[PDB]
């Protein structure tokens, strides 16, 4: 079965299981890679359910925004599998971009600030980091974010 | 100097583990453990796990929360010469956790067999605590029944989520296997052996 | 001089991929080919960069099974070169970006028992992209379709529990939510106890 997501006016159907098979397959590497054991960057106090739904479809757009444009095409491995999983995680999300994308041509990704603060705070965590940590860490915590996104009833 | 340090972790009860270090014999090491919680500050002690005998430790208490990651090291201790420090991996319990069977328990009649399955109990803070089924932390718990007429060989499985299962019009005096593994949809799990209960039909 | 490989196309059957192309007649040594591609997220964020495939980095025959690349529901582009010995031809590029979302979609099989008054179900195992769609009904006027899905194929699942009176009748089709396509319904095919 397929994942319904509730973006407030936003309802679009993902596939969560195919993402995470292919995760599961890389998680323990990757996450041995980041030394940062003291920054969280998917806080927790920024989950996507606490969410008022008006906010949720703009900030998990901006959120697949920022593992598109600078995680994914940036994690370096020598590990070929490692990379071919990688592609399937951004493609993966690729298509989700492309639904929140209509969305917002619909006009119901409503960009409201409960939405911005909470990806300002995100982006601002990632941004601590040196860049390669940074796209390392957060490409381990893909955990989280499929799970916030389970979490959405 | 231990390894291979590894989390056990069944229906919550987290177990950390890992193997003796190296020494010929230093029959005499000990082993003390600290926890972290990932995107906190500090490690921190576990008393009941200062100098133990073990290669195992219950974090049960220590790494509760659902919305948390843990990591845990170990060293071990001779005189004042402690080895390193052994880490573990990032460990996340409430996607990693094995979920245990269900206890099943078997009924009779002629032509019908009644199964009924009591949910996996989450890990029990006290003794005397307020039970909890794990079907409560994972809400869409589901149940894979599998039923084998040793008479036949023949066998069929299905999925349920009802706590009872009737199973009707049964050939008699057959004894029938049934064994239920429980599964949650979502990330994959490390599975658990089901179990596995039998009964005899009656006589016609 | 080495000629790059011509004819490249796309067989795709439940979500099998396979990639072709005419094969290259040189003499030499055995021809040795090597496939790569890119999804669009490679084509649109970092163009110039191509993942090598899973299976084909230099193969035989003029074929490769991409299944295990084409991962995503978004067009891919694929790539092949020929290769003999020291010459290697030229990339040759698919003409038009494969979408799974094409794959052909055959009819599932079917395999109907009886435990007793239990009917029973196994389907053809297509693999975990497929999740399949029975109907079964009690084949009297009054009586209904129910369904039921079935996850997998490798194994026999119990449909229902007959009871002695019309004989029931079974059908199956797929249903892949990748691509949210179903396939034709199987042969009716019925029995009685
Ligand atoms: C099954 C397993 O985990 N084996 C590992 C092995 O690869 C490694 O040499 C050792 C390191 O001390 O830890 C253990
Ligand atoms: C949902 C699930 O765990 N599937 C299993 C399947 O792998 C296995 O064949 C069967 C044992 O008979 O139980 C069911
Ligand atoms: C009795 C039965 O069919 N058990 C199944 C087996 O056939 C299959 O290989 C496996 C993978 O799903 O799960 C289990």
């Amino acid at each position: 079965a397929l994942k319904t997501l509730n973006l407030g006016s936003c309802v679009i159907a993902t596939n969560l299981q195919e993402i995470r098979n292919g995760f599961s397959e890389i998680r323990g590497s990757v996450q041995a890679k980041d030394g940062n054991i003291d920054i969280r960057i998917l806080r927790r106090t920024e989950s996507l359910q606490d969410t008022k739904p008006a906010n949720r479809c703009c900030l998990l757009r901006h959120l697949l925004r920022l593992y598109l444009d600078r995680v994914f095409k940036n994690y370096q491995t020598p590990d070929h599998y490692t990379l071919r999983k990688i592609s399937s995680l951004a493609n993966s999300f690729l298509t989700i971009k492309k639904d929140l994308r209509l969305c917002h041509a619909h006009m119901t990704c409503h960009c409201g600030e409960e939405a911005m603060k909470k990806y300002s705070q995100i982006l601002s965590h990632f941004e601590k980091l040196e860049p390669q940590a940074a796209v390392v860490k957060a490409l381990g915590e893909l955990d989280i974010l499929l799970q916030w996104m389970e979490e959405t009833e | 100097k231990p390894a291979n340090i590894t989390f056990l972790s069944i229906n919550m009860k987290n177990v950390l583990q890992w193997t003796p270090p190296e020494g010929l014999q230093g029959v005499k090491v000990t082993y003390t453990v600290q926890y972290f919680i990932y995107g906190q500050k500090k490690w921190l002690n576990k008393s009941e796990c200062r100098n133990i005998n073990r290669t195992y430790c219950d974090l049960s208490a220590e790494t509760s929360d659902y919305e948390h990651q843990y990591y845990a090291r170990v060293r071990a201790i001779w005189g004042t010469k402690c080895s390193k420090w052994a880490e573990s991996g990032r460990f996340y319990p409430f996607l990693e956790t094995q979920i245990g069977p269900p206890e099943v328990a078997l009924t009779t009649d002629e032509k019908s067999i009644s199964v009924v399955l009591t949910a996996p109990e989450k890990w029990k803070r006290n003794p005397e605590d307020l039970p909890v089924s794990m079907q409560q932390i994972y809400s869409n718990l589901k149940y894979n029944v599998s039923v084998l007429n040793t008479k036949s060989n023949r066998t069929w499985s299905q999925c349920v989520t009802n706590h009872t299962l009737v199973l009707t019009w049964l050939e008699p005096n057959t004894l029938y296997c049934v064994h239920v593994e429980s599964f949650v949809p979502g990330p994959p799990r490390r599975a658990q052996p089901s179990e596995k209960q039998c009964a005899r039909t009656l006589k016609d | 001089i080495l000629p790059a490989p011509q004819q490249l196309s796309v067989l795709s059957t439940n979500m099998k991929h396979l990639l072709m192309w005419s094969p290259v007649i040189a003499p030499g040594e055995t021809v040795y080919y090597s496939v790569e591609y890119q999804g669009e997220y490679e084509s649109l964020y970092t163009s110039h960069i191509w993942i090598p495939s899973s299976w084909c980095s230099l193969t035989e025959g003029p074929e490769c099974d991409v299944t295990d690349d084409i991962t995503a529901t978004v067009p891919y582009n694929l790539r092949v070169r020929a290769t003999l010995g020291s010459q290697t031809s030229a990339w040759s590029i698919l003409k038009h970006p494969f979408n799974r979302q094409s794959t052909i979609l055959t009819r599932p099989g079917m395999e109907i028992t009886k435990d007793g008054f239990h009917l029973v179900i196994e389907l053809e195992d297509l693999g975990p992209q497929f999740e399949f769609l029975v109907a079964y009904w009690r084949r009297e006027p009054g009586a209904e379709e129910h369904v039921k899905m079935v996850r997998s194929g490798g194994i026999p699942v119990h449909l229902e529990t007959m009871e002695p009176g019309a004989a029931y009748c079974v059908k199956a089709q797929t249903f892949v939510k990748a691509i949210g396509r179903y396939s034709a319904f199987s042969q009716t095919e019925c029995v009685e106890v």
